[PDB]
């Protein structure tokens, strides 16, 4: 299984060369380098099968990352202020971290984290990073409290899935609002415009069945412009006029791991929607190219980078390596419609996450950037939702999708969204019920490829199998997204 | 020593407004007596939706606190816009904000949606403070995306004329000779030279691309950056690959820019790039054995970290 993901401990470590032209980027490459190697060097290979005296043991410190994440349910210092805006994250990269590491909170706990996130929630529509009397909506916010919602909740009247049931037609209006016509979306009344709110928004519309043609249209078109010569997706894409109809879209800026996550995720959860001649194609080939070209060299430790000549960062194991199992797919069904070994180093990002992201034993605990930074709750859970990727062969699979469609209820379902526009939505119910299934059974399509677990230093450091696209453990996934659907 | 509001006679009329989150949430925040306070009569500010010089001063204070918090950056600009203050006046406020450190997508947003209001008939002021403010981080990612959008935005309303693109090229060109490993003045470079819309697309300039190209990777062969706009470039403009291979063969151990006769000190070979290179250009002319040989080395030699990726493009030449 591992022929082609050789250990970092295997391969020859050689700085990245410098051709005799030295510049600023070389000297902080080079000083990672130093920082990476020489962690590696004091560390034991975590292949062997007796653990070598006198260098340090990297197996994974669950129960020290598990005390690292217990503040959240008491309290966080004054210097957290910076995150005040973002609560739901603090939540999300919480309980989705426990659910990685296997660790259950008690019913109680899970009746606060439900209570807490209810009251982020406008009832004109969506959640806030705060208290709804203290702030307005905003799509990402809404994403980590959906997810949360999901980890942390149940169907009982405490629960909360029923109030975002209810909540349905004010989330998909508040939605329509951010809506540009170009396909981009503000992210809240006033905000940026970029795929990570296409990203948030597509996720929790598929969650609750509140997609329609008018919120999709164009949505397509903003993603796939954001698509760089170098194969990963810049932030967004600016349409040109022609002297809802551009003349052409440019992307803005650098391919980069978070914008290729969300775009390829936004790209994948569209092309479930039979519209006609949509979701328009992206360059699959390109973006898998660039994916893999983002993983670092053995003297950096095999962990990935978030763009070229940049540097290697733990949190890049979910927005790249995530990515990577989508990427594949999306170039699958390109070879499909013209008519394996794995396609990153699985082994060596795991001893990155191992070795060099986890906090020095014996102290705060929680996962990190790089050696000489501090640990925080964003790098704990984005390390771990990337390990999970590399430990477990992800694949979205064909005949899983097709039990699906076959098992769908389509006389079962909440209330369909009444559209902001008189023509906005389904043309009957034959294609709106043909919509819900195929979203429903896609959603549901990604698999653990059995014999396909790659565990690196053993049983003892398995974490459970996190879901490509959304993030959440797919014994999370099922259960929320049968609610909204009335589905079981 | 710090004054609480209420006991300010600017504030008596005001009756604060606690947070509600519950009684027990989770992930508190053990907030200053100056947050709270100023957080406290903000939600009584916006209940009341009141717009005034007040409400102003009091979202500086709060975003000086956090930077982030896009409810009250929000309220900001709508309170800018109520009162018709002046943008220029804000905008040298945020200079000093960047100065400070304080920053984030909030910030750059709310930048971004003064000069859409104000609508400047020339930036060419705010163009250059942003050339200036990439010196403590020069791949600041923001930055990068705003200057993309500054000049996407005016070239719309027809306001970039060719002097204006003529030294935005001469400063990218500064930039990448500074550091030619800065791949966001690379990705400038793009939209300067081929995604823009008012790009020109000759022979000549096409000639001008590859030798810039060329000659950037001679000066650093084990750029990525430079190999990767190599190769968005041909695909790009669909240009073959054999032509070129001259350049590129001495990486692999006509006129155009050829490698130095002994290469650069400290330049190992082969590049796995230019192995890359190599194996798609014997695609490109149907040599599916030779690709695959060329795949096979990069797999179990010299790219050993994407040995799968590389076995997987192996594969597909059968
Ligand atoms: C505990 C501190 C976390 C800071 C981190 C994440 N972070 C954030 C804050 C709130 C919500 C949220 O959303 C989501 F992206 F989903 F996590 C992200 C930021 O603002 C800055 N970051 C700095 C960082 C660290 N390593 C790479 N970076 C660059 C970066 C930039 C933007 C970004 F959005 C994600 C990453
Ligand atoms: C769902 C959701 C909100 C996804 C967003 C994911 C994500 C990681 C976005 C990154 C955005 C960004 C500007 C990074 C550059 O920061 P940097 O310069 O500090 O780091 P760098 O050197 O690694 O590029
Ligand atoms: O590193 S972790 O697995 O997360 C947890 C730490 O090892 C705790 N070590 C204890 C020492 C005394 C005996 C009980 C264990
Ligand atoms: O009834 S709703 O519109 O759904 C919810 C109210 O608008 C509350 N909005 C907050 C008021 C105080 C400032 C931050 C926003
Ligand atoms: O299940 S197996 O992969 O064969 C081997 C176990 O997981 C080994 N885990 C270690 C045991 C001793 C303490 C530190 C962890
Ligand atoms: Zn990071």
């Amino acid at each position: 299984a591992t022929e082609f993901t050789p250990s970092v401990y295997s391969l020859v470590s050689k700085p990245l060369p410098s051709n005799s032209r030295p510049s600023a980027t070389l000297d902080e490459q080079a000083e990672t380098e130093d920082l990476i190697s020489q962690l590696f060097d004091l560390t034991a290979d975590p292949n062997a099968l007796v653990s070598e005296h006198g260098k340090r043991y990297s197996g994974l410190r669950k129960q020290e990352h598990t005390q690292f994440l217990a503040s959240s349910f008491f309290q966080l210092p004054g210097k957290f202020v910076s995150l005040d805006a973002s609560r739901p994250w603090l939540v999300f990269w919480t309980v989705h971290s426990l659910d990685l590491l296997g660790v259950a909170l008690d019913q109680g706990t899970k009746d606060r984290v439900v209570s807490t996130l209810l009251h982020f929630l406008s009832p004109k529509g969506g959640f806030g990073g705060g208290p709804a009397n203290s702030q307005i909506p905003h799509l990402l916010p809404t994403y980590a409290s959906v997810c949360s919602l999901a980890i942390a909740g149940n169907d009982s009247s405490t629960g909360g899935w029923k109030d975002l049931a209810a909540a349905r037609q004010s989330i998909y209006e508040f939605f329509m609002r951010c809506k540009r016509p170009d396909g981009g979306f503000v992210v809240c009344e006033g905000g940026e415009v970029d795929v990570r709110g296409t990203y948030c928004l597509l996720v929790v519309a598929t969650l609750l069945d509140i997609i329609t043609p008018e919120l999709l249209h164009n949505v397509d078109k903003f993603v796939s412009a954001c698509q760089t010569y170098e194969g990963g997706f810049a932030c967004a894409s600016f349409p040109f006029p022609s002297v809802s109809e551009p003349s052409c879209r440019v992307s803005m800026a650098e391919a980069h791991g978070g914008y290729t996550s969300c775009s390829l995720n936004s790209h994948f959860l569209l092309t479930s929607v039979p519209l006609p001649s949509f979701p328009l194609s992206i360059d699959a080939n390109a973006a898998l190219r660039w994916t893999v070209l983002q993983q670092g060299e053995p003297i950096e430790g095999g962990g990935f980078r978030g763009r070229t000549n940049k540097l290697v960062d733990g949190c890049y194991s979910w927005w790249v390596g995530g990515g990577a199992p989508v990427a594949e797919e999306l170039v699958r069904r390109e070879k499909s419609r013209k008519v394996i070994p794995p396609i990153f180093n699985r082994v060596a990002l795991q001893e990155f996450t191992l070795v060099a992201a986890q906090q020095d034993p014996g102290s705060t605990g929680g996962l990190r950037d790089k050696p000489g930074k501090r640990p925080d709750q964003y790098h704990t859970c984005n390390n771990l939702s990337g390990l999970s990727i590399a430990q477990h062969k992800m694949s979205h699979s064909p005949s899983t999708v097709s039990s699906n469609r076959l098992k769908f209820d389509a006389s079962k379902g909440l209330p369909a969204v009444k559209p902001v526009a008189p023509g906005g939505g389904w043309k009957n119910e034959d294609e709106r019920q043909n919509a819900r299934r195929e979203i429903w059974a896609n959603a549901l399509g990604w698999i653990e490829e059995e014999g396909g677990e790659i565990i690196v230093g053993g049983k003892d450091n398995r974490i459970n199998t996190t879901t490509p696209v959304f993030n959440i453990l797919g014994l999370r996934l099922k259960p929320f997204i049968n609610y909204f659907y009335c589905q079981e | 020593t710090y004054i609480p509001m209420s006991q300010r006679r600017s504030w008596a009329d005001v009756k604060p407004i606690m947070q509600d989150d519950g009684p027990n949430p989770v992930v508190p925040i053990m907030y200053s007596e100056e947050y709270k306070d100023a957080m406290d009569y903000f939600r009584a500010i916006a209940a009341k939706e009141e717009k005034s010089e007040r409400a102003l001063e009091l979202t500086e204070i709060i975003v000086r606190m956090n930077p982030a918090h896009y409810t009250v950056w929000q309220y900001r600009f709508s309170l800018l816009t109520s009162l018709n203050k002046s943008l220029e006046d804000e905008l040298r406020l945020m200079n000093e904000f960047a100065v400070q450190n304080l920053k984030s997508y909030q910030v750059w947003h709310h930048r971004l949606l003064l000069l859409d209001r104000i609508s400047p008939q020339d930036p060419v002021s705010e163009i250059e403070y942003i050339h200036g403010s990439l010196l403590p981080d020069p791949k600041n990612y923001h930055t990068w995306a705003y200057l993309h959008w500054l000049y996407s935005h005016f070239s719309t309303l027809g306001r970039i004329s060719e002097a204006q693109w003529g030294s935005e090229l001469d400063w990218c060109n500064e930039m990448l000779r500074v550091d030619g490993r800065n791949n966001s003045a690379w990705g400038w470079r793009w939209y300067l030279r081929v995604s823009r819309p008012g790009a020109e697309t000759s022979s000549r300039s096409l000639q001008d691309e590859l030798i810039y190209i060329l000659k950037s990777i001679h000066l650093i062969p084990h750029n990525v950056s430079a190999w990767n706009y190599l190769r968005g470039f041909l695909k790009h403009f669909s240009l073959p690959l054999v032509p070129i291979l001259p350049a590129i063969l001495p990486y692999t151990a006509f006129g155009f820019p050829m490698p130095s006769d002994p290469l650069p000190e400290d330049t190992p070979l082969p590049v796995p790039l230019a192995l890359e290179y190599l194996a798609d250009s014997f695609i490109e002319q149907n040599r599916v054995d030779d690709a695959a040989k060329v795949f096979e080395k990069l797999s179990s030699e010299y790219d050993q970290m994407r040995a799968g990726y590389w076995e997987f493009r192996r594969r597909e030449c059968a």
